[PDB]
Formats: structure tokens, C-alpha cells, sequence
């Protein structure tokens, strides 16, 4: 039960090619994901998480960061975006993942105020001030949250 | 004259909170300090209280 | 490369070695066979591995999956090359090792054959959907201690 | 030149080189240390120094944190080659600097497989990886300002 | 997390209130329309309403809700004759309404059938008496947001 197995439709688009330009890969170079949480729901799709972040490492996997319970590091730091599929198709959960390092699109899955990124492990929160942009005037908390960087 | 023409109830006054407990902060060093009050209005005379603009 | 100085067994065993039949991809580079920390020939942890399951550590060093959740075993993995003659198989020991990337048979012993976890033993055991990712399509034999190809 | 280092002042005795991706280029360019908000009476110098290990907490700026050993992941290490003269100042602007990590091909530290680790301020030491690491899991053929895909 | 519900948070969109039933005429006997149901402009509480459904608390004037759902009275619960409202705080086109009493579609608010009392976010809920009034549909359990001909 649960979707994540065969064939499943996208949350982050699929195949996507030129979506970033010096932040994110503009070649297809997915990869197989080792999950963490993903919340109520496998491989996403609800309040909590929404398919998490992976980092590359050599091999034929990428996998968790782990960043917990919603820490974040600024500029680039990798996201996951995109999903790409060779026997099975959606966004994790032992499928192919296209990653970038903070490219596009993303689009996660919360309620009200912060969405925001999602990590495996914690609840939807968006990260503050000191770990993504605290550049000019600008707003963002922990109650705060859209769906891009901030 | 201020005091007049409105009043100010306060539901409850300016207090500060400190927040190591909340998710984003509690990862890191980071401290979160809100500072908050909720208040109210009463207007005890918003039928009058002159006002212009010049046209000047 | 690869060396005959050490420790020739596989520590905290069950099958100890073991030789995978089909070649998957080759990422032959080197590395240290030193278990968690830099130097530290032996440790707590050690599990059975030969084929098995295995995470790399920042740093030099690539060691045993010493976790009991969070890395969920579906999709491609990291294996040890066992082709070359290696320490015992896989780990153990300081010393060079060259590991490969995922296309060998790695072992289960729960009642996983296409949905997952990571034993920190780095063997491989029974999913349950729910946050835990998904092998393939793909169905393997259970009779326990049995070979599965990823 | 020579040893200028200002006065009209062009060497600048300090060469750090911009190494274009892999897969689809990446870039990104060197970074102030700013606490928050963009920085008045000039931005002051660089809080990226050639070999020192960073990680951005915002997003045009660099500061301090040290990535810690122990489970295989991404770069943010912004190892730039050491310049000649200057080792154990850091490096002030005006001279060259660059951000090299975070899906780019990389500079490492290090010769053979035998590595330790960076301090901030452009010095080498010696240590071994437990409750910190620096640059990717050695591989064949790596040796000091050389290229790993991280 | 946090989510605003009523008060003009919620967007209920526009219907039509020149379909299904009887049309009167433009004349008076109407009632005046601002945001507030006794209260002042930028201070009323609002339902699921749109267009359809208003109930006078304190003086002439309409905003949804409000108003013991013991007895209703006042000529069915107000209808629009010939202007259709573009705010969904249910009525609060800053004008004076000329109001019909034709059978005229609307829209309601709350769970359950309205024969209770009133909630203060502007809605019904059951109260202690039963069997009081209805209103529009019968037969046929009402839920928060239905579309009612009266």
C-alpha cells in the first residue's frame, strides 16, 4: 500500500533538462534513492515531508543528507527535484531521482504557511534566517513558507 | 487630544517568549525570540475627531 | 589493489565471504577498509558482509552500514568487488580495498525480495510500506540466506 | 608585481582557478562574510579563503561550520589551491579566490589515499576522520589540486 | 503549518442568483451591504457563503450569518434582485440592496442542518433545541458549503 511501486505519476515533473544554469545539473544523471522518512504516506504526497532531500555519492545510488528536524545550509546545498525511471517511475522510494543543488522544480507538498523544503525526519517547516537568504528585506520563519528558495 | 477620542483595551499586554523548543531553532544554536501582544480597540468618540487636508 | 595482511575474516559473521556471479559496474578507486573511524582497523559493528550491504563515510574510509533505519534498501546500492581477492572479500582490516557500484547478488535473511530495509548488520531484511523504499518489480526465491540480484 | 599585493598591483601572487562542471557546467563565484544583510563602508574581505573547509549559511555569504565525518555526502568544502605567501592569514580581496564544490569538479588536499584535513587559514594538518573530515572518499589517482567529481 | 478559515481568508468564488426558480423585481423593503453583520467595514466574521446567505444580527444591514436559527423570519433569508455579489464575505458590496423573496438559489455555511444556534465564525451547529426551522433544502443532510434552492 501506498504509492512508490511500479509506475506512478510526479509531483516534480519528469526528465527535466535545463531547469538551472551554474546552480543545477542540465544533464540527466539520476540516480537510485535510499529512503528516510517520508511521513504517513510513502514517497510522499501528504502534509508531513514529501519526498526528501539526497546528496550524491559514488555509485549507483544517491541518498539521504540526512538533515533533521529541517536545518539548512544557503546557496547551494542540493535538492532533489525531478525523477527520472527505468522499470519504475516516481519520485523516490527506490526509483530514480534527478537531482540539482538547488535548481528546479521543486514543488512540496504542505499545508497553509510553510511548504517550504522538506528533509526526511521532522514535520513541513521552513527553514529561517541564518540558513537560507537573510539577504535585503526580506520575511522568512518557521511559519513562514512558499514552495521556492526564499 | 488621544486619551478622548479613543481607548485602548489590551486582551493581553507585551510579553516576550524565547524558543529553543521550536523545530527550526533547536537544530541549531539558533534562538528564536518572539515578541508579541494582542490587543483590541475601543473608539469612545469616532462620530467626531476633526481632520484635514490642505488644499493648499 | 588489494592485500593479504590483516585480518582475513569477516568479523561478527554468518556467512563471512561470500562471491557474487554476475558482474555489475565497475568503480574501481581506492579505499580504507577501516570500520567508522580513521584507523580503527576493527570496531563494534563489523556485521557480515562480503557482498553484502555497505555505506561510505566522509573522509578516506569506506566501512560497514552501521544503521538500523533511515537508508530503507530499495533500488541500487554500493557493493565491495569481490573479484579481486580484497582483504577477506569485502571489509576488514586497515589497508586498500577497490568496491564497486550495484549490478552484483547482495544476502537477505529476513523476508525481503522486493521491499526492504537496512539491517546495521548490512544485511538486507523485510519492508513493510509506510516509509520503507521498494526493490524493482523485481521477485527473488525466499528459503532464507538466499542470494537475491538487485 | 612582484609581491604586490597592491600599488597598481596586478599578479595579485595568488592564483585560484574557476573549474567548470561536469554533466551541464556549474559555477559559482567567491563569497563575502557578511552577518546577514549585504555589508556597508565596502564589503570587507572574503569569508571563503583558498584551503579552508566552509559552509554557506546564507546565500551570497560564507561563514564558518565544520562538515563532520561520518556517512558519505555531498561537497560545500570550497577547497580553492593554495596561493604562494599567505598561508596563515587567510586571503584578503583583491586577491584571487573562487568557490569550488556543490556539483562541480573540485580541488583536493592530500597525496595518496593516505589524506587528513584543512584549517581555515590556508594551512595543512595532519588527523584522522572522527568528529571531523574534510574532501570526498579517496580514489585512484589523487593527489593535491586535483579533480574529483563530487 | 496555519490556516485561516472565514473572515476573508477563504475564497468561495461567485454564483448566480438569477438561476433556478422565480426572478422578482428591483424595488425596496432591502437592507444595506458592508463587511460586518451588526460591525463596521474591515471587522465581520463570514462563512463559506459567496453569493447567497446573509441574516441581519444588529441593524439594517446584511453580512453572512448571525441570527438564533430557532426562528428565522424577516421574508425567507434575503435574496439579490439583478446584482450579483463580487465578494465572497457572502454579501458586502458596500451599496444598499434591493432584496427579493423569490425561491432564488444560495449558498450555505456550517455542518449539519441549520435549526441550532450560531458559532460566531458565522456558521450553524446544533444547539440544545431541535426541530426548530430549517431552511432551502429538506430531506436531505446539509454540510459546510452546500448549494440550497429555497
Amino acid at each position: 500500500p501506498y504509492v512508490r511501486l511500479g509506475y506512478e505519476g510526479i509531483l516534480n515533473g519528469a526528465h527535466d533538462i535545463d531547469v538551472a544554469g551554474l546552480n543545477g545539473v542540465e544533464q540527466l544523471a539520476g540516480k537510485f534513492a535510499t529512503i528516510g522518512a517520508n511521513g504517513v504516506k510513502l514517497a510522499g504526497d501528504n502534509g508531513t515531508n514529501a519526498v526528501g532531500l539526497f546528496r550524491e555519492d559514488l555509485g549507483d545510488m544517491v541518498n539521504a543528507s540526512e538533515k533533521a528536524s529541517f536545518y539548512f545550509r544557503g546557496g547551494e546545498y542540493y535538492v532533489n527535484i525531478s525523477r527520472t525511471s527505468l522499470t519504475a517511475a516516481g519520485i523516490a522510494a527506490g526509483d530514480e531521482i534527478t537531482c540539482d543543488a538547488d535548481g528546479k522544480m521543486i514543488k512540496f507538498t504542505g499545508t497553509g504557511k510553510a511548504l517550504g523544503v522538506v528533509t526526511h525526519v521532522g514535520e513541513y517547516r521552513a527553514g529561517n534566517m541564518y540558513e537560507k537568504a537573510t539577504q535585503g528585506v526580506t520575511d522568512t520563519d518557521t511559519f513562514i513558507g512558499f514552495i521556492m528558495y526564499v | 487630544n488621544t486619551v478622548y477620542v479613543l481607548a485602548d483595551p489590551e486582551f493581553v499586554g507585551v510579553m516576550p517568549i524565547r524558543q529553543d523548543i521550536q523545530v527550526i531553532p533547536a537544530d541549531k544554536p539558533e534562538e528564536l525570540r518572539l515578541g508579541w501582544v494582542i490587543y483590541e480597540e475601543l473608539g469612545l468618540a469616532v462620530v467626531n475627531s476633526l481632520a484635514i487636508a490642505k488644499i493648499s
